[PDB]
């Protein structure tokens, strides 16, 4: 992800 | 009764009872291509504006079975058809009652079921299947066309007013 | 344009296949590799990336990276190189002779399919295509229409329960734990034994170790009591340079993560608790008929014993006046395929495609609007 | 055309058989449900609308919604595709094979009868029909000519004195209070006890629940007391989810709703005063004759209890010199249907129908001149 | 209803 | 709550 965990 | 079937030729093949008459589509089935415009279906639509008054229909030719089968089956697709909103959504709405799975000949829930013949090999079955939904699948395409007119984009009244006048007082449903 | 091809880009691996086949034609796992030494021989100019067994075999000279992460895709590269591989060098199908079928995890960010639809149609210029949910395909190779789906993969752990003809989108509940985590916890407690394993080779060591030797424990404590008189629990596995590694709680005890979050630090509840919390969720009627039928799919579900422990969690956490069953299929690793392969045959869907036209003059939102 | 069908369109549930039999043929709720989430599954293009005990068994996602309220019909839709499933998929009888028989409540508006006399005569086509009383259906079925009726339905508590030979147009009371006023207080207490229901299906649970559980105290205070010591009176229900629910005083609460609207906020008065008002208004010499035949009918009055509770109101309110009697038939949820069946099977009647000649000639005002 | 109660 | 709704 962009905010929150990483993905 | 009186506006009964033609174009029907001694060399036409059967299936069973009913008679393998060539229809012309872009689809693919067990039937041949007819460069001319005329056929089965071409001939049901033009009279059905008219059979469906009548209370009488004597079969003087095997065609005469196709006929009634195919306005039996336009009056449902009309039934269907008078809810319609877009001329996309009324194709889309004939090709998914083209391909169904409706009482077909020799089997109950199909009406005049005395009349048709009940087949018996194996092969027959799956070739009037497909000749059927090739039939079904002509007429939803040919009611599309003509159905719906290019203002207003809705199904003009005088082609969804016989919803209630089910042919011989019954239909498939 | 006779069938269909189904992928399922799985976060840790991928299958493939055509439609109508009961058994996928390619299986291979999501790596991509790279060299990470210089080179010194002439005789050799070869393949700057490797993808697939290959990449597995020589794993011992490469950096291994998964180019999917708890599915969401990171590198769009990899991806692209491993989807040419796929539809070249194993199936030898050209794109345009045959449409392809998508799947993803469901709370999925739009980017993501957004840009797949638009590689697709630009890149192999596919001539249709579709995108749906894993979760659907199993229940549609299960044979039912209604039930809860455990699709618990290798990168996420999800459930979407279902009812006759519909879904319920608001009960949807989407768990980041999944197997990679489980082997990050067990190469961790493999340190505490005296084992140590850093590099991804050795990750495919560990992961190939806890494919072979693990299982899921019916009581924690009686496990933990039980080990302490360690004479008949302990197994012995034969790593490639021949060294013996003897695996004693690590067993039950990666396992046991998934019912316990707590244990990797993530403030969040089991699959259990998830589950009974979903159906919860859902109207009162219904509920009766998700408890009598709970499906699971997925290659994080396979540990024996896991169903039984499942069973007796709901019903311990369920009223006990009613019927808990498991339905546990010995064939859950590839139901999501075997569900495309038969959504893709059945005949209604033949028209439901996305094709290039439709796509052009729309644009890539469309996909959005279909189906969710 | 050798006998006639008898639609008795209930406010919360239709009855339908042939003339002549003693038990209706067809007994489902008037429910017109339909689905309230997207859809997904692809193997389903099913029924957008429900209609009847299928709604029942699926209201779990469906948003049921009552086409009658309180004896008026708010939606024409609903009302006609339950014709239509009543005719065709329950019954199978062509409407012109028969003629058909319609019940309405006293004091409706002329509006409903004409719209109705309508859509039956221009959709069906139907030969012939009437429109009539339930509380003279009810006296028929009770073989009686004299009495006073106490039709409290689903949606409309009504009473309408009768001597013999004629009636007292004059002297009718309608109440809208009637059995969903009771299940919305119901509602409201059970809220109060700790358990909540809010959507339809609870709704149909606690119409369930009362159904079962509920019964009338022929003291309210002693039976508040004797529950101030809840030690005997408490009783459990099973929800379908298995979770058991205790009911107190919410048993004898409800009902007393009927002697007291004034719990609902109702300025108007009970049962037993209305009916005295009702009697009083007569004359005086056939009040000895009321007061002896008191017929009572509707499925809001079989709580155990109501007529002994009716009775004694009834003898304080009404001079203590001669005697009260309370007539309850084991079966009178469907006297309304059996005497309807009655009167089409009278020979007399065989003239009194509309026909169609009728219609083909003006507005249906003909409904109201004539057919009353 | 149109004035007093709904229907 | 205890039937309906959690609370
Ligand atoms: N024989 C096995 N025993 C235990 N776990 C397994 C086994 N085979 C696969 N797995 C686990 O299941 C995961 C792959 O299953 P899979 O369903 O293909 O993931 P995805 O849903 O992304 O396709 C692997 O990460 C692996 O940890
Ligand atoms: N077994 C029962 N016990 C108590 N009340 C009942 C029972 N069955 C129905 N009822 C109540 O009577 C109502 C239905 O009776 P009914 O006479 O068919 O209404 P209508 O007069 O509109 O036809 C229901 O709404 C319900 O509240
Ligand atoms: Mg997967
Ligand atoms: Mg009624």
């Amino acid at each position: 992800w962009x905010a929150x965990c990483p993905a | 009764p009186a506006y009964h079937s033609s174009l029907m030729d001694p060399d036409t093949k059967l299936i069973g009872n009913m008679a393998l008459l060539p229809i012309r589509s872009q689809f693919k089935g067990p039937a041949p291509r007819e460069t001319k415009d005329t056929d089965i279906v071409d001939e049901a639509i033009y009279y059905f504006k008219a059979n469906v008054f009548f209370k009488n229909y004597e079969i003087k030719n095997e065609a005469d079975r196709t006929l009634i089968y195919i306005t039996l089956y336009i009056s449902e697709c009309l039934k269907k058809l008078q809810k319609c909103n877009s001329k996309s959504q009324g194709e889309k709405e004939m090709y998914t009652l083209g391909i169904t799975n409706f009482p077909i000949p020799g089997e109950p829930g199909f009406p005049l079921n005395a009349i048709y013949a009940k087949p018996a090999n194996k092969q027959e079955d799956e070739v009037m299947r497909a000749y059927l939904q090739q039939l079904r699948q002509e007429t939803g395409l040919r009611l599309c066309e003509k159905v719906f007119d290019p203002q207003n984009d809705k199904p003009s009244k005088w082609w969804t007013c016989f919803v209630k006048r089910q042919f011989m007082n019954k239909s498939l449903s | 344009e006779t069938t269909a091809l189904v992928c399922d880009n799985g976060s840790g691996l991928v299958k493939a296949g055509f439609a109508g086949d009961d058994a996928p034609r390619a299986v291979f796992p999501s790596i991509v590799g790279r060299p990470r030494h210089q080179g010194v021989m002439v005789g050799m100019g070869q393949k700057d990336s490797y993808v697939g067994d290959e990449a597995q075999s020589k794993r011992g000279i490469l950096t291994l990276k998964y180019p999917i992460e708890h599915g969401i895709i990171t590198n769009w590269d990899d991806m692209e190189k491993i989807w040419h591989h796929t539809f070249y060098n194993e199936l030898r199908v050209a794109p345009e002779e045959h449409p392809t079928l998508l799947t993803e995890a469901p709370l999925n960010p739009k980017a993501n399919r957004e840009k797949m639809t638009q590689i697709m149609f630009e890149t192999f210029n596919v001539p249709a295509m579709y995108v749906a949910i894993q979760a659907v395909l199993s229940l549609y190779a299960s044979g039912r229409t209604t039930g809860i789906v455990l699709d618990s993969g290798d990168g996420v752990t999800h459930n979407v329960p279902i009812y006759e003809g519909y879904a319920l989108p608001h009960a949807i509940m989407r768990l980041d734990l999944a197997g990679r985590d489980l082997t990050d916890y067990l190469m961790k407690i493999l340190t505490e034994r005296g084992y140590s394993f850093v590099t991804t080779a050795e990750r495919e060591i560990v992961r190939d170790i806890k494919e072979k030797l693990c299982y899921v424990a019916l009581d924690f404590e009686n496990e933990m009591a039980t080990a302490a008189s360690s004479s008949s629990l302990e197994k012995s596995y034969e790593l490639p340079d021949g060294q013996v590694i003897t695996i004693g709680n690590e067993r039950f005890r990666c396992p046991e993560t998934l019912f316990q979050p707590s244990f990797i630090g993530m403030e969040s509840a089991g699959i259990h608790e998830t589950t009974y919390n979903s159906i919860m969720k859902c109207d009162i009627d219904i509920r009766k008929d998700l408890y009598a039928n709970n499906v699971m799919s997925g290659g994080t579900t396979m540990y024996p014993g896991i169903a039984d422990r499942m069973q007796k969690e709901i019903t311990a956490l369920a009223p006990s006046t009613m019927k808990i069953k498991i339905i546990a299929p010995p064939e859950r690793k590839y139901s999501v395929w075997i569900g495309g392969s038969i959504l893709a045959s059945l005949s209604t869907f033949q028209q439901m495609w996305i094709t290039k036209q439709e796509y052009d003059e729309a644009g890539p939102s469309i996909v959005h609007r279909k189906c969710f």
